[PDB]
């Protein structure tokens, strides 16, 4: 009843299954930025790494070499920072490889389309860091995890 | 042109995307060398007058981490931590730059089939002004003064800000 | 140079070490030398080879590696 | 593509078309042996190289020889 | 709402209601052992929220009686909602399969 | 020919069927009638359900097809299957019963291909076909 | 006791060396 | 084109019909989004950013006019960025007054909403135009050539009072003194009154060791 | 500027940098049509 073959095609190699074909699921999915419709892959990418180098900042920041100093929180940032270059340096050697240079019309797809949406993810990552360390730096909870509050 | 259309056969890679021995890579190095002149100037001028905070404090490795240290037992000066990070500022602005560039501006990485500007040659038409001509004219000579300033550093034994201060006649400091 | 001294004596140093993940436990520890940074003692014999070819200062080694890079080229 | 093989010692047996789970192997007209039929290899890009032919061979020496040579998509059986 | 790609759920939350009403009202059985105080397991959840909150950054310190409650109550919350669910989706006055 | 209109054996999903690479690089395609509606295995797995009539099954290689085909020529009395190879353009291929008389039957109209005019042991040796373009038959 | 200068000699015989094993893989890759 | 820079070319977004765009953009910021409503979304920030610039000056120029009667009994005579630096100390958990948490509590719904209008505005689905609040009580802009010249005048007088706020700002942290002092005092480094911290502290780090300190 | 800064100036290069590009380039090669 709940399981059942893919766009009704009991041949392809998938299932329909809540999980995979649900209408929660196919919402999310179609609102996340990856697959959202109307905007260029440039606006994509910057929502994408907007929300990635925020959470960079933390992991770096709380259990980095440098986190029990009073540079902890730059040191983080600056990791951030340097995770980010490289893996826009991955999203772009990745764009020059497999997208050659036909114009499918900036699709995500397609050279243009990926150099786009690297350079927003890029330009989205920094800043996102960027607020993170703001917010970090000037809100104690944050820098607490909520250990002011005891 | 010769040399030019050489390495493009050679290196169809970089030459494609602009890279290697080009125009534009001339250009580019050009720009970067007139821009570390000016740094070299502003560093003489702000080591001269003293602007510069606890140039000669050695950076603590309790708090700045085993980066810190130096490759012999030595430790990193306050001066030479704050010039790598007024470096570190424009390099992230250079990242940026290349991975998103400007509308307007000239791209580092040129596309696949990008028209090579036009070798100028001996020297650029002298085009006075903010031209393309001048900016050419100019990081060459920049990048010329680049080695020149560095070799005469090591020739002579004095440092580089030295040399600068002396050729610009010590009114820097 | 200071080995060559007291052959019997000093350990001989290979190369220094520069690696950001050291503590200073590790520095500490690698800094055996006499020389105030961290090194690696050698294995390799080459102090003693060298020293009976006849190499007595750091000239001498700084010399043959020169011309070992012009053979190279 | 793997390169299959055929010889004279061919007996005509069959088993070897018969064992081949793709279809590279087909019986053909022969005056060599008491069956008439040899053995060939028409469609070898559709080779995988089991070498359930050579399994399935009763010749001293195989008749049939598969000799692994270039992969492709259908010679690593790749579904994907 | 699609459970799955064409198939339909109701997703009614007075079904949520009757399965935590059916295991909290039977929780009211009072115990007079230590975890319990002397009353019910869901009175005692009551009490221990209400304690806790009265020292709200700091959490209830393990060996509490808190977490075991929360832990027996949540489980048999639960399975009283599986349950429930399954009655009224499969046993209800809709379902088509003869469960 | 084929025709893709042909059902399909009434299959209830797997995730062993063709992927991506199906409709990029090539898809094959199995048909065969059927005297009643029986229970087969899939040869990417599950239980299947043939109808009363012609059926149409979609794999992603010959050798899931020939399976296929061998589990009804064997289990079944089934001998009427035709494979197809399909490309994205639409140029529908015939493999499969190719002369239309199985291979391990001969039939006239076959050429040889890949016979060798002696044994095993008269190949030639490397050194022997070394820096040159001799086979080493 | 070795000083910049020596170093900077030495650097430099590396950089040569470079460039000539650059051409040489080159030439060995044709 | 661009006419206020006349030798350099028009960015292809500035077509002229937004009020107050004389063609200046120099770093084609209005072209960084391909998308259609980037521009609006840059039309409703600059109005945002001028109308809250445009309170913050008159509210610096109030305040050193006159202060509400007790606000001087309960944050002593602190101005300016001191005044939110002292409320804000005393809007601890152990605290009194909570001035600054409900300005924020109410701007904060308002910025909400405004938010989702932005959201859907640059999505297209709706047709707000940016910096349409639809408040209008008065009705001085119903009509729309009236619209278009109160607009351009917003516009014009925000970015005015935005640039003037961070002067009167910068100018208050240098030498302790609130716009109408500051006016009034012009060799002000002679004259430089006290300031309590910024609460950024790090911000003035250069002011005297790569800075000049006059004070 | 003395030889005791150069092994901190050139372990990150030759440990990050030079790997990172040579990575790159070589993945770029690989492939590439
Ligand atoms: C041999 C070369 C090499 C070098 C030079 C370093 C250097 C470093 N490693 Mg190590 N590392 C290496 C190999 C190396 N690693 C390998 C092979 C591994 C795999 C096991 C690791 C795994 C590893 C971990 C898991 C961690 C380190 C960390 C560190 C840092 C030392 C501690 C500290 O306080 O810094 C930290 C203080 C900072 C301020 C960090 C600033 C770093 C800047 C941003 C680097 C610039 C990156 C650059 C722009 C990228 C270019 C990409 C291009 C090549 C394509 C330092 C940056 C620690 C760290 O914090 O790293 C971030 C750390 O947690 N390394
Ligand atoms: C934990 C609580 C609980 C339990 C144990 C049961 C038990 C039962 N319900 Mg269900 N039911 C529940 C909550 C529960 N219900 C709730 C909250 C609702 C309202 C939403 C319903 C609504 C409902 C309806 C409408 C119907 C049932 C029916 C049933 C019976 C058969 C179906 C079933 O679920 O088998 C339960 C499993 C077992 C008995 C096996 C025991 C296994 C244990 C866990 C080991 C069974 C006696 C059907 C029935 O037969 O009615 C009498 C029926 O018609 N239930
Ligand atoms: C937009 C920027 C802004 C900001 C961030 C602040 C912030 C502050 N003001 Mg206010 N202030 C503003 C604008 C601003 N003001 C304006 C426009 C005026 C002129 C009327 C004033 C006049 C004023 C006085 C006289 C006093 C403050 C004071 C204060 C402090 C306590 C809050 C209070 O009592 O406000 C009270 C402010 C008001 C009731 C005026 C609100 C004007 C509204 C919002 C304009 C919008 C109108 C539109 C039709 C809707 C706080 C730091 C107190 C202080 O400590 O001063 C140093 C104080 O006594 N402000
Ligand atoms: C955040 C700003 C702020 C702060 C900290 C205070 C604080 C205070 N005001 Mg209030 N007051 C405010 C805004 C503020 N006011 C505004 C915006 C107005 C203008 C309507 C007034 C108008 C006002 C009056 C008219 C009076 C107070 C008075 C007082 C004091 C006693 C409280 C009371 O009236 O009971 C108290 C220190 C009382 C006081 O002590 O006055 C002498 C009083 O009579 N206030
Ligand atoms: C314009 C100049 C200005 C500047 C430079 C500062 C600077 C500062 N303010 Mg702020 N502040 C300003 C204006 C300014 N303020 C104004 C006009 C107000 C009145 C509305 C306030 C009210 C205010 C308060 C109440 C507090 C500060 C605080 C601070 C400090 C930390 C700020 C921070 O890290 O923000 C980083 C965080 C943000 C920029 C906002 C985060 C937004 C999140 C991510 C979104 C959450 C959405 C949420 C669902 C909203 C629902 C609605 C809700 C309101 C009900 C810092 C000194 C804090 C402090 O401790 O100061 C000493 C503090 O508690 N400020
Ligand atoms: C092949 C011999 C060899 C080896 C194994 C090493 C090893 C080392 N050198 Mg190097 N070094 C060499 C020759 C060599 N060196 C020579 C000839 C010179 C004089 C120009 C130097 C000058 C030098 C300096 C100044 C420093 C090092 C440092 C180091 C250390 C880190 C790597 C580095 O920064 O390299 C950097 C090396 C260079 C910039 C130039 C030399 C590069 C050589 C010639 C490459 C030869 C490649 C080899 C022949 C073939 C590669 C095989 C392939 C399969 C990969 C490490 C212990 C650093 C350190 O931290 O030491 C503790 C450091 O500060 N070396
Ligand atoms: C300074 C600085 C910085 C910097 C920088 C940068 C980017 C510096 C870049 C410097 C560069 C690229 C220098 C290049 C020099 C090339 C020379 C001298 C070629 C000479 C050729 C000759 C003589 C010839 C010739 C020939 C002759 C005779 C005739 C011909 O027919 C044949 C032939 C070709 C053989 C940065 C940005 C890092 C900041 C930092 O704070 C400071
Ligand atoms: C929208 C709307 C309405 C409304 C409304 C309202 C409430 C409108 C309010 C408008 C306001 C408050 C406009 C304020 C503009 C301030 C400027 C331009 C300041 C410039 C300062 C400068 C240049 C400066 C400076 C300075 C510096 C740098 C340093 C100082 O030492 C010196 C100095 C002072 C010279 C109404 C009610 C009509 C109803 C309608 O239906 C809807
Ligand atoms: C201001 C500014 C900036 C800028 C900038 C610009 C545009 C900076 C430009 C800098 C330039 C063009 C520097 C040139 C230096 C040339 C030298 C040292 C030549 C030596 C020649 C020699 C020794 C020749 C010797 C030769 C002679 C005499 C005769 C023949 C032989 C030989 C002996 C070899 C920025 C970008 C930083 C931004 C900033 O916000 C604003
Ligand atoms: C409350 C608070 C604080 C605060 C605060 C606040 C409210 C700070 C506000 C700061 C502001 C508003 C700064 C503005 C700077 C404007 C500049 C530099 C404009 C340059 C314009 C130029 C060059 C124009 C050029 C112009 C152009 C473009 C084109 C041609 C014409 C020309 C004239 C050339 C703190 C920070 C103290 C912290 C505290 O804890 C809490
Ligand atoms: C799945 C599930 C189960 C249980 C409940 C739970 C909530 C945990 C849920 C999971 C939730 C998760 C995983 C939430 C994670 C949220 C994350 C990662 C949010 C990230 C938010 C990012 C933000 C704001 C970034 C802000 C960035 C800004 C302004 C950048 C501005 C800038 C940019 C972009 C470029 C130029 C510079 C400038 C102007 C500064
Ligand atoms: C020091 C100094 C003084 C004043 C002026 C100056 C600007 C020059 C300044 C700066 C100098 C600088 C930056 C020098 C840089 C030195 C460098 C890059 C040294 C590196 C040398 C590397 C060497 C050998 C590598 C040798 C590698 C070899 C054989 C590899 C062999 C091969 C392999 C592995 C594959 C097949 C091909 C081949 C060639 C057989």
């Amino acid at each position: 009843q709940f399981v059942k073959p893919y766009n009704d095609d009991p041949f392809v190699g998938n299932l329909a299954t809540p999980v995979s074909t649900s209408s929660f699921t196919r919402s999310f999915l179609s609102n996340l930025p990856a697959y959202r419709s109307g905007l260029s892959p440039l606006l994509r990418g910057l929502e994408i790494g907007m929300t990635h180098g925020y959470f960079l900042v933390g992991p770096f920041y709380k259990l980095g070499p440098l986190r029990n100093s009073d540079v902890a929180l730059i040191s983080g940032l600056f990791s951030s920072i340097g995770l980010i270059i490289i893996l826009a340096a991955c999203l772009a050697i990745y764009g020059v490889v497999s997208f050659n240079e036909d114009d499918n019309t900036d699709s995500l797809q397609t050279s243009r389309g990926w150099k786009q949406f690297t350079s927003g993810w890029l330009v989205g990552s920094i800043g996102g860091a960027s607020f993170a360390y703001i917010l970090i730096s000037n809100i104690v909870f944050l820098q607490t995890s909520g250990l002011n509050l005891i | 042109t010769n040399a030019i259309e050489e390495f493009a056969e050679s290196a169809p890679e970089l030459a494609s995307r602009g890279l290697g021995v080009t125009t534009n890579a001339e250009r580019w190095n050009g720009r970067h060398a007139m821009f570390g002149i000016f740094a070299i100037v502003m560093t003489a001028y702000f080591k001269g007058h003293g602007l510069i905070p606890d140039a000669e404090k050695i950076l603590d490795v309790n708090q700045w981490g085993p980066l810190a240290s130096a490759g012999q037992g030595q430790g990193i000066t306050n001066e030479r931590a704050i010039i790598l990070i007024a470096h570190v500022h424009v390099l992230v602005v250079s990242v940026l730059a290349a991975f998103a560039p400007f509308q307007f501006q000239d791209t580092l990485v040129k596309e696949k089939g990008y028209t090579p500007e036009a070798p100028a040659g001996i020297i650029p038409p002298f085009k006075t002004g903010l031209t393309p001509e001048a900016e050419l004219i100019n990081g060459r000579l920049a990048m010329l003064g680049v080695i020149s300033i560095i070799m005469a550093s090591i020739f002579t034994g004095n440092s580089v800000i030295d040399v600068v201060n002396l050729g610009l006649g010590k009114i820097l400091f | 140079e200071q080995w060559v001294l007291n052959p019997l004596k000093v350990k001989p140093v290979a190369h220094a070490i520069w690696d950001p993940h050291f503590g200073q436990p590790a520095v500490k520890a690698f800094t055996k030398g006499g020389v105030f940074y961290p090194v690696n003692i050698a294995t390799s014999g080459v102090y003693h080879w060298w020293y009976t070819i006849g190499m007595r200062t750091n000239n001498d080694l700084y010399a043959g590696s020169l011309f070992l890079l012009f053979l190279s080229g | 593509s793997h390169a299959v093989k055929v010889y004279d010692t061919c007996i005509g047996c069959t088993q070897c078309v018969r064992a081949c789970p793709c279809d590279v192997l087909e019986m053909v007209s022969w005056d060599g042996c008491k069956a008439g039929q040899i053995a060939s290899a028409p469609r070898t890009e559709d080779c995988i190289g089991c070498k359930r032919c050579e399994t399935a061979c009763p010749t001293d020496f195989l008749s049939v020889r598969v000799y692994l040579g270039g992969e492709t998509t259908r010679s690593m059986g790749l579904a994907y | 709402f699609e459970i799955s790609d064409g198939v339909e759920f109701d997703l009614n939350p007075l079904v949520l209601a009757i399965s935590f009403l059916g295991w909290s009202l039977p929780g009211l059985l009072p115990s007079n052992i230590p975890l319990y105080g002397g009353k019910g397991l869901t009175t005692a959840l009551f009490a221990e929220i209400g304690e806790h909150l009265q020292t709200f950054p700091a959490p209830p310190p393990i060996g509490d009686p808190f977490w075991v409650i929360l832990f027996i109550w949540h489980s048999g919350l639960f399975a009283t909602m599986i349950f429930g669910t399954i009655g009224y989706n499969g046993y209800g006055p809709k379902s088509t399969t003869k469960y | 020919t084929l025709n893709l209109q042909i059902p399909s054996p009434t299959f209830e999903g797997s995730t062993g069927g063709w992927l991506r690479a199906a409709e990029v690089e090539e898809k094959y395609a199995i048909t065969w009638t059927s005297g009643k509606e029986q229970v087969f295995e899939m040869p990417t797995g599950g239980a299947a359900i043939m109808r009363k009539g012609e059926n149409l099954l979609y794999l992603a290689r010959k050798e899931q097809c020939l399976a296929l085909g061998t589990q009804l020529k064997t289990g079944f009395k089934i001998t009427d299957y035709k494979i197809y190879r399909i490309f994205p353009s639409g140029e529908v291929q015939y493999l499969h019963p190719k002369d239309g008389v199985f291979p391990e039957k001969v039939n006239a109209g076959r050429i040889g291909v890949g016979n060798v005019s002696h044994s095993i042991g008269k190949n030639l040796n490397p050194s022997q076909i070394k820096f040159t373009n001799k086979s080493f038959n | 006791m070795i000083s910049d200068t020596q170093i900077f000699v030495a650097l430099i015989l590396a950089l040569v060396s470079l460039v000539l094993a650059i051409r040489l893989g080159t030439a060995l890759y044709q | 084109k661009s006419a206020a820079i006349p030798f350099l070319e028009k960015p292809p977004m500035l077509d002229g019909s937004v009020p107050g765009d004389v063609g200046f953009d120099p770093l084609w910021v209005s072209s960084m989004l391909p998308d259609k409503g980037w521009y609006l979304f840059l039309q409703e920030a600059e109005i945002k950013h001028g109308r809250v610039a445009m309170l913050a000056a008159a509210g610096a120029i109030v305040q050193d006019i006159f202060t509400f009667p007790g606000v001087t009994d309960t944050i002593g005579n602190v101005k300016m960025t001191s005044a939110h630096d002292k409320f804000l100390s005393m809007e601890g958990a152990g605290g009194k007054v909570a001035t600054m948490h409900q300005l924020l509590l109410w701007l904060g719904l308002l910025e909400v909403v405004s938010a989702f209008a932005t959201i859907q505005m640059f999505g297209g689905t709706s047709s707000r135009m940016p910096g349409e609040f639809g408040f209008d009580p008065l009705g001085f802009g119903k009509s729309e050539a009236a619209m278009k010249t109160y607009r351009l005048k917003e516009v014009k007088n925000g970015r005015l009072a935005m640039i003037g706020i961070g002067g009167m700002v910068h100018h208050y942290l240098l030498t302790g003194k609130g716009p109408l002092q500051f006016l009034g005092g012009i060799p002000n480094y002679k004259s430089c009154i006290e300031h309590p911290a910024s609460g950024l502290p790090y911000l003035m780090k250069a002011v005297g060791p790569v800075l000049p300190k006059i004070c | 500027m003395t030889a005791a800064y150069l092994p901190s100036i050139l372990v990150p290069l030759i440990g990050l940098i030079f790997p990172g590009f040579v990575m790159g380039f070589a993945f770029i090669y690989i492939e590439q049509e």
